RNA sequence: AAGUGUUUAAGGGCGCAUGGUGGAUGCCUUGGCACUGGGAGCCGAUGAAGGACGUAGGAGGCUGCGAUAAGCCUCGGGGAGCUGUCAACCGAGCGUUGAUCCGAGGAUGUCCGAAUGGGGAAACCCGGCACGAGUGAUGUCGUGUCACCAGGCGCUGAAUAUAUAGGCGUCUGGGGGGAACGCGGGGAAGUGAAACAUCUCAGUACCCGUAGGAAGAGAAAACAAAAUGUGAUUCCGUGAGUAGUGG
RNA sequence: UCCGGCUCUACCUGGCUGGAGGGCAGUGAGAAAAUGUUGUGGUUAGCGGAAAUGGCUUGGGAUGGCCUGCCGUAGACGGUGAGAGCCCGGUACGUGAAAACCCGACGUCUGUCUUGAUGGUGUUCCCGAGUAGCAGCGGGCCCGUGGAAUCUGCUGUGAAUCUGCCGGGACCACCCGGUAAGCCUGAAUACUUCCCAGUGACCGAUAGCGGAUUAGUACCGUGAGGGAAUGGUGAAAAGUACCCCGGGAGGGGAGUGAAAGAGUACCUGAAACCGUGCGCUUACAAUCCGUCAGAGCCCUCGACGUGUCGUGGGGUGAUGGCGUGCCUUUUGAAGAAUGAGCCUGCGAGUCAGGGACAUGUCGCGAGGUUAACCCGGGUGGGGUAGCCGCAGCGAAAGCGAGUCUGAAUAGGGCGUAUCCACACAAGAGUGUGUGGUGUAGUGGUGUGUUCUGGACCCGAAGCGGAGUGAUCUACCCAUGGCCAGGGUGAAGC
RNA sequence: CAAACUCCGUGAUAGCUGGUUCUCCCCGAAAUGCAUUUAGGUGCAGCGUCGCAUGUUUCUUGCCGGAGGUAGAGCUACUGGA
RNA sequence: GGGGAUAAGCUCCGUGCGUCGAGAGGGAAACAGCCCAGAUCGCCGGCUAAGGCCCCUAAGCGUGUGCUAAGUGGAAAAGGAU
RNA sequence: UUGUGCGCCGAUAAUGUAGCGGGGCUCAAGCACACCGCCGAAGCCGCGGCAGCCAACGUGUUGGCUGGGUAGGGGAGCGUCCUGCAUCCGGUGAAGCCGCCGAGUGAUCGAGUGGUGGAGGGUGUGGGAGUGAGAAUGCAGGCAUGAGUAGCGAUUAGGCAAGUGAGAACCUUGCCCGCCGAAAGACCAAGGGUUCCUGGGCCAGGCCAGUCCGCCCAGGGUGAGUCGGGACCUAAGGCGAGGCCG
RNA sequence: UACACGGCCCGUACCCCAAACCAACACAGGUGGUCAGGUAGAGAAUACUAAGGCGUACGAGUGAACUAUGGUUAAGGAACUC
RNA sequence: UCAACCAUAGACUCGGCGAAAUUGCACUACGAGUAAAGAUGCUCGUUACGCGCGGCAGGACGAAAAGACCCCGGGACCUUCAC
RNA sequence: GUGUAAGUGCACAAGGGAGCUUGACUGCGAGACGGACAUGUCGAGCAGGGACGAAAGUCGGGACUAGUGAUCCGGCACCUCU
């Protein structure tokens, strides 16, 4: 029973272009080659949906370092004394704070540097 | 391909044309060639034991029964007088379901050729009865001749 | 198109009761002076076909 | 004085609403395909199959028809509507007595076409013979008949003596076309064999001559295997991919 | 039964032909030609053939929705303004042909023969000749010379006629079985250019026949031959009176119509493609053109006033992080390796077989199942013809839970479905004897694989058979035509 | 034109080249040997998969029993070589 | 290890070698085959390997002890040099 | 002299530094040695979700693990057409088209709708398939771009007046100019067959406009004893009664 | 010879070195026979002209390259170039 | 040597009609390096307002033809004391 | 030194001589080695007969490892096969 092959292929043409919708040029017009960059873009999606936990925690860190050196001390010492004084907040919230409560900054690196041992090349 | 009708040489030449290279201007690809698998007329019979179609009859007869779908009459139409308007009255006053189904004995003519016009109605002999029309039928309906000689080759 | 048999094969396998097919021992034809009777010795009486080729075989046989 | 700063779009891109071209999609069937049960299995010298030309009140085309040209008679079925279609339209018109429409028999059937009077580039040239007619007669006109082969009959008979060949004239047949099937004469390669000759492909395609509706085959000089068996041909399902055949 | 004439004549016994009467049958394959006609048989065309204006609603239009009632031996089918048995064509059913034609009998008339027929005791030129068979050569039977019968035939040869022949798969004997060289003869079977009636898990316009349409046309080729594309307005033409722009085309009004974004380029009108407008972006910007972030602007929505919040949206996207298309075949491609201009349709593991096997699964079970075929306008019933396993071993004779090997208990090869408990051995691993558990295959249905078929799809150079061409060219054949003008000056005289 | 053209056998045959269309879930190769008119093909065994069966027989380490004849070393030890 | 010249991204073997093939992620700028490490899916969470911590670019322009003057670091030998 | 770690020379290419990735770096951001740190993936852990295998118990929960994947194998599905069905959906709008919303892990789905469309679709459960397109220099159709680019088809060549007409270089008439003139003139044969003339209009055709045309539309037009082909005869050659051979 | 009679059918248009034929086109090609003026010249070459027909269907405007068809060139005269 | 000028038809602008090959994409620079081993598309650094018109052809391994050559599975034709 | 190259072995001989004589047997073969497969190698014991040695025992070819050829078609001999 001949089957005459218009609706099916009709539907999933206007599937591939309505997920292509707002591409450039023709490319948001030839299905042909639209495919091409829906089966692209949508790569690219997955690849930086873990992509971008990373970058965010690139800026985090950056606030972080940047609010330490203002309140005159290094990134990496805030955390040494955040740690050793045995905090659990994050460095999203630390970026939080940095930018919203410097008062709040200033108070947790003083809790910081107290923390900090006496001696910092101690072998021990 | 070896049907369509015409033109069995090649369109043109293999090499230097700068087209596709072509052996048939019937080609299943080319427009207005053959199909690729062209069918040839058919039989879809399947041949099932004899043990299958009797098994399948009481399996299907059975649940009927327990559905209680079948019963018993001397008589259906008096004879010499097929009447549509006679049947339909004997059928409403016996059963309030639209369709049924009923077997006789062959050699009453009078109630097959007056009731065989309507289309929720269904008569066979019970040589000819089958699988097929039981299950369709809503319900059933077993002449005293019909009924008596089924089950006698039945038990034969 | 009733399977083609091979007249080829069934003139040489014989089909065991188990389903193996047994196969006549070979390279006895001629020269035969150099041949000992010891290693002719296990070259008479057949035998059945090794597991390995049985597989094309069966196959052949009844095609 | 300084440094800080939008403010425009020739065009372009992106979306959104509008449209334009192109005609898929969905729906339709007078068309085709494949079958079943029937019918008919031929048509042709009484001129076939298929064509040219013509044929209408109307210019072309299709359908029918054939100088008697969308047709004519006779017999039977129907009727108040008809003068086929493109196509309409008119215009003329036809019917209660029954016109057209459908069926049966009949006549009409130009020309080419086996073409058959000779010839020929098909639908076109050119004649002989018998009977009538018109012209002052001729001119002229119609009608018919006039092939070949086969088989017979009557007449004739060369070499020549008999007789025969040949020669005439007359009856009866055949001549060509048609999808398949059937018979018969002939009859290959690509291919497989992983090459290739034997071999295979296969007595297939194809060519040719026959008839028929079927044909062909058909009454054992057959098988069988001790049974005191089968009993024409033909076609099915087995027996069986078995016995066998084969670089 | 009788009559006559004959076997060169007339008078007993024996062998034939012709005529008066029972046959054999006949349009016949076995004698030939003639003699003529009745079925409500059918065909060619036809006649009747039931039952709602029913009402209301949407509705342009009703067959539609609801309510009643309807008829049906007819509820196949088509059409009519949307789905109709109660509207028309028509359907079951009934009926019918003046004339002609295909299939079935019956009284004129015709032939024959009863000169022929049936049953019973012994001795002495016919029934298929250039045939059977033969030597050579080849052909068809599964049979390719093979050990090769049977058949046919090309060439040479060549038989017997009953104590004859030929076959019985080289070939011979006893016997065993059937008549060659002459002939014909229905039924079963194959096919469908043609016609009718019905049907389809067949197509619905790039499908389906090449061809729903002026189609084997236009067109291409001088030829043989090839060979197209091209359906739908509407229910009905009611196909746009009239007005206006323009020369017209074209267009806008007016009217038709339910609809004119149905107007003849006419249903639906998509995508590539080309525009108008609107919001936003863009003229310091180096790049598979996106994705992740992301301000601004535009618009949208709710709590909350003139714009701010709010588990906010859609469009845009300034800027920055990452970022080398897709398919191929390849060790390997962003690839400067291949293919793709784009869109839309069409395009590729199908199909048959008691085909074979295995796995699922279905029925029955030491049984399983039927083919063809016959009869039910229907898949039923019958049909055990057949095939597979129940037992295998052996090449075979043959043997048989053993068998083959072999001179063999003497173990081995293959099966005894397969195991449990008891005893005997070595503990060369296991073998050898007892009592029980007792053997599972077969036919569907679907699936992978194999099988022969073109066998997943397109593609070649080429071989062969049948035909069409010497209107160009090659050659030649016959008949015509062509070669302005001006020089050189042989022989001969 | 190194065998004209049209039709037909003809779906000639192609171990060669191209292409092979909807989603998900599970496991997961080789480019080896042998043989091959075979080397760019094919078949057998290894390599995967699914099922059934034996259910650890497999794996890792420790210890034990083992034979080597390599690196190295050696040469009035041989064969050579200085 | 053979061949080649201890050359080739060379060829031919062995690796119960590894990886790519048939593997995404991070590092070596870029780079399958080198280093780290196995992507069921999502999370605007945390700890780490290799490699890194002045800026481009996230992380010490860190701590202490020495060397270097050559931009050696950030291409190379025989040999030569208070 | 010696052993040492760093150094220097030894040191020449080709489009442009181009032999730290770059800036830059010795007041090392280099090298060597130790320490503490911190960054750094899809590794691990954290939270939520799905699925496979496995064990226990039950009549589908708990717990252990695994889940990248080409050739390829296995398992389970989506959708299209057409059949069967209880029979329904729909002119109060089916199919189809274009949007929007929500939902499933996917193929999708929605008795889910907005606008066009105005006549058929079909739940469920089976059944059968011409069943799913991006590629094959695929086929047919449509439309792209190079692009308003190249070309507008000779060597003879025009200007102008007036007329028609909406429009006039291109047509009609007139004046001059140029070109062929063994043709670029005039007759025929072969060939073509209405292209001849007259009248009307200019969509389509003429490589532009076009009143013009060899356009289309209608009408008209071809007159033979003496020219030509048959009545005559024949060449090359073809056909061929009988005949010969196959 | 006075005589009045009697002679078919078919072609006859147009084009026919061309926008009408053969070349897919209104194409710089091919196509057979006949007619053959005047002045120069041997003439059927060539140059200009009558008879007669044409300017064969894109135009208008711009001193660029550069290409094509052509004309002229100081001096040298094959030194280029196979 | 060593080209110069000039008259012609194009090329150019305006009006008219109106093509073709090719084409996966396109918001398409440079150099050194990298790499399937000669990069507009990767890294690094340099330079660059968006857009046209006339030209010139170095690259875009530019277009045309499924490479002739070579080799590999096969054809045809031809030669001969190949069968 | 050990029939024919090299390696492996060999004095308990596998090295010579002699005597005798045929086991260079017949049918099987526990189990193994190698083989993708066809094949290829080793082998204690069982039945008859024989050989050497009184006997013990050894004897199924050569000290081993190369000296080889599948299938078809055919030829020849024997049989308690048809
Ligand atoms: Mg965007
Ligand atoms: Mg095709
Ligand atoms: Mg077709
Ligand atoms: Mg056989
Ligand atoms: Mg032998
Ligand atoms: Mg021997
Ligand atoms: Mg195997
Ligand atoms: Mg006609
Ligand atoms: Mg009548
Ligand atoms: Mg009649
Ligand atoms: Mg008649
Ligand atoms: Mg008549
Ligand atoms: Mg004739
Ligand atoms: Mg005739
Ligand atoms: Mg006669
Ligand atoms: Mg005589
Ligand atoms: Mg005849
Ligand atoms: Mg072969
Ligand atoms: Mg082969
Ligand atoms: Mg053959
Ligand atoms: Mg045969
Ligand atoms: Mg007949
Ligand atoms: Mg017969
Ligand atoms: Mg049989
Ligand atoms: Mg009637
Ligand atoms: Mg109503
Ligand atoms: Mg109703
Ligand atoms: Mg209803
Ligand atoms: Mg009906
Ligand atoms: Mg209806
Ligand atoms: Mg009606
Ligand atoms: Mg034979
Ligand atoms: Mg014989
Ligand atoms: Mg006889
Ligand atoms: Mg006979
Ligand atoms: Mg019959
Ligand atoms: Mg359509
Ligand atoms: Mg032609
Ligand atoms: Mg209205
Ligand atoms: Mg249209
Ligand atoms: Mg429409
Ligand atoms: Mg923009
Ligand atoms: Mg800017
Ligand atoms: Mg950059
Ligand atoms: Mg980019
Ligand atoms: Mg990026
Ligand atoms: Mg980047
Ligand atoms: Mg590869
Ligand atoms: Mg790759
Ligand atoms: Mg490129
Ligand atoms: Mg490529
Ligand atoms: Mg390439
Ligand atoms: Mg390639
Ligand atoms: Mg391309
Ligand atoms: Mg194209
Ligand atoms: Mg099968
Ligand atoms: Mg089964
Ligand atoms: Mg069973
Ligand atoms: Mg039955
Ligand atoms: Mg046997
Ligand atoms: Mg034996
Ligand atoms: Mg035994
Ligand atoms: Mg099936
Ligand atoms: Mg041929
Ligand atoms: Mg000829
Ligand atoms: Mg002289
Ligand atoms: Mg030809
Ligand atoms: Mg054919
Ligand atoms: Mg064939
Ligand atoms: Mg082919
Ligand atoms: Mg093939
Ligand atoms: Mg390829
Ligand atoms: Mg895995
Ligand atoms: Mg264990
Ligand atoms: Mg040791
Ligand atoms: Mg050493
Ligand atoms: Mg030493
Ligand atoms: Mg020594
Ligand atoms: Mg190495
Ligand atoms: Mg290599
Ligand atoms: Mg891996
Ligand atoms: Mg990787
Ligand atoms: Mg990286
Ligand atoms: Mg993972
Ligand atoms: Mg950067
Ligand atoms: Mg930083
Ligand atoms: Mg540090
Ligand atoms: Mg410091
Ligand atoms: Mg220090
Ligand atoms: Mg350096
Ligand atoms: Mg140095
Ligand atoms: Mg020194
Ligand atoms: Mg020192
Ligand atoms: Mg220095
Ligand atoms: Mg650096
Ligand atoms: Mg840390
Ligand atoms: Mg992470
Ligand atoms: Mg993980
Ligand atoms: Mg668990
Ligand atoms: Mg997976
Ligand atoms: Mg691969
Ligand atoms: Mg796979
Ligand atoms: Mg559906
Ligand atoms: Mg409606
Ligand atoms: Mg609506
Ligand atoms: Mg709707
Ligand atoms: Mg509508
Ligand atoms: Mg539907
Ligand atoms: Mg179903
Ligand atoms: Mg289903
Ligand atoms: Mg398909
Ligand atoms: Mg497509
Ligand atoms: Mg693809
Ligand atoms: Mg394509
Ligand atoms: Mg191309
Ligand atoms: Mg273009
Ligand atoms: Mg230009
Ligand atoms: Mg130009
Ligand atoms: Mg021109
Ligand atoms: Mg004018
Ligand atoms: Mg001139
Ligand atoms: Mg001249
Ligand atoms: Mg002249
Ligand atoms: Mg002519
Ligand atoms: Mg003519
Ligand atoms: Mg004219
Ligand atoms: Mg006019
Ligand atoms: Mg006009
Ligand atoms: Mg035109
Ligand atoms: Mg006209
Ligand atoms: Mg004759
Ligand atoms: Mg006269
Ligand atoms: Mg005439
Ligand atoms: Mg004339
Ligand atoms: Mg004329
Ligand atoms: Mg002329
Ligand atoms: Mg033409
Ligand atoms: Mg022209
Ligand atoms: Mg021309
Ligand atoms: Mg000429
Ligand atoms: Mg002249
Ligand atoms: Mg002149
Ligand atoms: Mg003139
Ligand atoms: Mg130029
Ligand atoms: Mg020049
Ligand atoms: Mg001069
Ligand atoms: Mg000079
Ligand atoms: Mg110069
Ligand atoms: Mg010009
Ligand atoms: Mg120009
Ligand atoms: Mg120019
Ligand atoms: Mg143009
Ligand atoms: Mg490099
Ligand atoms: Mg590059
Ligand atoms: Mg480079
Ligand atoms: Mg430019
Ligand atoms: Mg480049
Ligand atoms: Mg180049
Ligand atoms: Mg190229
Ligand atoms: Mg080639
Ligand atoms: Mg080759
Ligand atoms: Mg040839
Ligand atoms: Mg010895
Ligand atoms: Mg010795
Ligand atoms: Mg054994
Ligand atoms: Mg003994
Ligand atoms: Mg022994
Ligand atoms: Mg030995
Ligand atoms: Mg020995
Ligand atoms: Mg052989």
């Amino acid at each position: 029973a001949r089957v005459k092959r218009a609706l099916n292929a009709q539907k999933k043409r206007r599937t591939v272009l309505k997920a292509s919708k707002g591409y450039r040029g023709q490319r948001s017009r030839l299905y042909r080659k639209a495919k091409e960059q829906q089966l692209h873009s949508l790569t690219y999606a997955y690849r930086d949906r873990r992509a971008r936990k990373g970058e965010f925690r690139k800026l985090w860190i950056s606030r972080i370092n940047a609010a330490a050196r203002a309140n005159d001390i290094t990134y990496n010492r805030l955390i040494q004394g955040l740690k050793a004084a045995g905090v659990e907040v994050d460095r999203k919230n630390l970026a939080e704070l940095a930018v919203s409560d410097p008062a709040a900054f200033t108070a947790l690196v003083d809790v910081a540097r107290a923390a900090l041992p006496e001696d910092v090349n101690a072998p021990s | 391909r070896g049907e369509v009708s015409g033109g069995g040489k090649k369109p043109y030449r293999q090499k230097g044309t700068g087209r596709a290279r072509q052996g048939s201007t019937r080609a299943p690809q080319f427009t207005g060639g053959g199909t690729v698998h062209g069918p040839k007329p058919r039989d879809y019979s399947q041949r099932t034991p004899k043990k299958m179609i009797a098994a399948a009859l009481r399996g299907a007869l059975s649940d009927r029964a327990r559905n209680d779908r079948i019963h018993a009459v001397t008589e259906l139409v008096e004879g010499q007088t097929p009447s549509t308007k006679s049947a339909k009255t004997f059928l409403g006053t016996l059963t309030e379901n639209k369709k049924v189904l009923v077997v006789i004995g062959r050699t009453d003519e009078v109630g097959a050729k007056s009731v065989r016009n309507l289309p929720g109605v269904h008569v066979i002999s019970p040589d000819q009865l089958n699988t097929y029309d039981v299950l369709n039928a809503d319900d059933v309906v077993f002449s005293v001749e019909a009924l008596n000689a089924y089950i006698s080759a039945n038990s034969k | 198109p009733k399977a083609k048999t091979h007249s080829g094969a069934s003139k040489r396998f014989r089909r065991t009761g188990t389903g193996k097919i047994v196969r006549q021992k070979a390279n006895r034809r001629h020269l035969l002076e150099h041949k000992p009777t010891k290693r002719t010795r296990r070259l008479d009486g057949r035998t059945t076909v090794s597991a390995a080729d049985n597989s094309r075989i069966n196959k052949l046989l009844n095609g």
